[PDB]
């Protein structure tokens, strides 16, 4: 406990002793063209492009979402996505490299030009560590 | 009688909804009171 | 049952451009329930 | 009998203040950490869950499950997962626990520990109830609710000792002091103006002859006489968190002498 | 947001004793620094447990789905 660090019980730490939840929130929309060229959610594979995500692809509910029960973590994919250009160039979002955890709730909405607007949130329970500050 | 732009409004204030809003009425518009 | 609605909670669903409303609530919100796969957990 | 005695002092059936008598200071200690970290005890360690919608979220119930005191007085006759040889686990390993709540009421429905219902077979032996000291016997409340706010889990508690976490410890808190009248000058108090005034004197005082200045400082003078304290959570009946705690340091002990054997061979 | 189960310093249990302790307050009109003591919550480390925590959970209830 030197030098400004501490000892910490351990015990404590698992009787519940500073636990945290973490929420994230990516977000995403469906581009809109003024000439009728659309983008989608859903769960893609080759069909021409190939220019596709490297983690599971899997967890992809149909619409191009997780449900919220999932376990997520790695790059697993969050969200399926492709953007239409001549045809199935991705375009879906990773959980960022580093973190991992649960998918908490998922929603679907419209955004005033009538778009498919979407979020999705992780939740993650952090028990205190040893390099930990406080 | 004419339309000229939007007007941002600040939360809790007098033209936002909140500002007359009561305990109740607030945790059913899922604001935090 | 897939999705659902934030205020006036009812299972709903649906699938490519049906709207993105609720049967009632216009609120266009809509989350998306639970998963069926049960999920497990380590307990500490 | 023959070697290190005791004599309770007062005792319960959460506490058994006592005295250990002619025993070493390391063994008087060895035994309380035994007591308080590696005695068996049951409790949740798997929460399958099928669906929540209360406020708290999964894992945050989950932990507490794990804490809800479980019964264990004949832990000692059923296995660790990881030992028995399972794909995974059985009523030989493990006991299996359900809860569901909906609320009906409209005010607020409680969720208590008392609400557990064990599935598997417990093939007769005392394990796996939901220990209460509640007054109204509830204990522990779990979680609350309010409308149509469901919660349907499903547990697995097994075996397991304080070392793998906390939530297996069946002691927590243990009274334990010695010499109460610093005869072995083993503490030198701080003090502003006087030692004696300032620093208040224990319970423990009494039961142990006072200092009496003349007499020299009693160097060969080493330690016998604890007084402990060893209250208990339920899980285990607080004798037995002193029984079996005197036992596990027994085995432990014994091991050496058994690998200290198998390794006489060669 | 719900009482600790068990003291984070002796693990001793303190999940039950919440309702009661919140009667020998409103009801029985006592005093926190007694109604603990009623409680068994002898030392500190059980004591700082109830006499502290803010079970903001209820007002988390009052919400909806
Ligand atoms: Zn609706
Ligand atoms: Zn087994
Ligand atoms: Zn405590």
């Amino acid at each position: 406990n030197q030098e400004d660090s501490m000892i910490m019980n351990q015990s404590s730490i698992d009787r519940g002793l500073f636990r945290s939840l973490f929420f994230r929130s990516y977000m995403d929309q469906e581009k809109k063209y003024g000439m009728s060229i659309t983008e989608t959610f859903e769960k893609p594979q080759r069909t021409n492009t190939l220019r596709m995500k490297h983690g599971t692809y899997d967890k992809l509910d149909d619409d191009g979402l997780i449900a919220p029960g999932v376990r997520v973590s790695g790059e697993d994919v969050i969200i399926g996505k492709t953007t239409p250009i001549s045809s199935k160039r991705d375009a879906s979002t990773p959980l960022r490299s580093t973190e991992n955890g649960i998918v908490d709730q998922v929603l679907v909405t419209t955004n005033q030009d009538g778009l498919k607007f979407v979020k999705v949130r992780v939740r993650t329970t952090k028990i205190p560590q040893i390099g930990d500050k406080f | 009688k004419v339309f000229i732009g939007r007007l941002p409004i600040m939360l809790r204030s007098k033209n936002c909804y909140l500002s007359e809003a009561t305990e109740s009425d607030l945790y059913k518009l899922k604001e935090c009171p | 049952l897939k999705y659902i609605c934030a205020e006036c909670s009812s299972k709903l669903s649906l699938s490519r451009t049906d709207a993105v409303r609720c049967k009632d609530c216009g609120h266009r919100i809509l989350l998306k329930a639970r998963t069926k796969r049960l999920v497990q957990f380590e307990a500490r | 009998e023959e070697g290190p005695q005791v004599k309770i002092r007062e005792a319960s059936k959460d506490n058994v203040d006592f005295i250990l008598s002619n025993v070493d200071l390391a063994m008087a200690n060895s035994l309380r950490r035994v007591m308080i970290a590696e005695i068996p005890t049951l409790a949740i360690d798997s929460v399958e869950v099928e669906t929540n919608t209360t406020v708290l979220a999964d894992e945050f119930i989950a932990h507490r499950l794990g804490l809800i005191p479980l019964q264990s007085m004949d832990i000692e006759q059923l296995e660790y997962s990881r030992d028995c040889f399972c794909e995974d686990h059985c009523d030989k390993c493990s006991v299996v626990l359900t809860l569901q709540a909906f609320g009906e009421s409209e005010s607020t429905t409680n969720v208590y520990s008392k609400d557990l219902v064990i599935v598997s077979n417990l093939m007769g032996r005392n394990i796996g109830h939901p220990i209460i000291q509640d007054k109204e016997g509830n204990g522990v409340l779990i979680c609350k609710l309010r409308k149509g706010q469901e919660l349907k889990l499903t547990c697995v508690a097994k075996k397991g000792i304080a070392k793998e976490h906390a939530k297996w410890g069946p002691a927590a808190a243990i009274e334990f002091e010695y010499d109460p009248w610093n005869k072995l000058k083993h503490t030198d108090y701080w003090y502003e103006q006087d030692s004696a005034k300032e620093w208040p004197q224990s319970k423990n005082c009494e039961y142990e002859d006072p200092p009496n200045e003349g007499d020299p400082f009693d160097y060969k003078a080493q330690a016998d006489t604890f007084y402990m304290n060893v209250e208990s959570v339920g899980s285990i009946p607080v004798d037995q968190v002193v029984v079996r705690g005197i036992d596990t340091l027994q085995k432990k002990v014994a091991s050496i002498l058994l690998a200290l054997t198998q390794m006489d061979q060669d | 947001m719900i009482v600790p189960v068990r003291c984070f310093s002796c693990g001793k249990v303190v999940g039950d004793k919440w309702e009661s302790y919140l009667n020998l307050l409103q009801e029985d009109e006592l005093d926190e620094g007694t109604a603990l003591s009623r409680l068994g919550l002898k030392r500190y480390c059980c004591r700082r447990m109830i006499l502290t925590h803010v079970d903001l959970i209820e007002k988390f209830l009052r919400y909806n789905p």
